[PDB]
């Protein structure tokens, strides 16, 4: 279980740079709505 | 098996990111051109 | 436990290609014009 | 390891509903783009 939690916190810190990624998307998305 | 099978994934995800960058790639320079 | 290392990696791939296909489709639409 | 293991389940769920607002802003922006 420690090397599975391990591994799990490595997928959320993974998730956390899914975050940023939707945060990049956000900006795309505002991008695009003030650009057309 | 396992480790294999992980070693054989790695490469799956980075592909797939290779080309999302580059048809992303393709995409900004066709609406810059556009 | 390791399997999570390959059920991740396999996950990103199947979030990743969906856009990489998307993006040529996007592109080919852009330039067309 | 359990504690661990319940908190790394609230963030994960965290993050699916991060994916469902990802899914939610690409339909806002192909919308955007269809918008003409």
């Amino acid at each position: 279980l420690a090397a599975k939690k391990q591994e799990l916190e490595e997928i959320l810190h993974e998730m956390e740079a899914r975050i940023e990624e939707e945060e990049e998307r956000s900006q795309q998305l505002q991008a695009e709505k003030k650009k057309m | 098996n396992k480790a294999r099978e992980e070693a054989i994934k790695q490469l799956r995800k980075l592909q797939a990111q290779m080309k999302d960058y580059q048809r992303d790639l393709d995409d900004a320079r066709a609406a810059r051109e556009e």
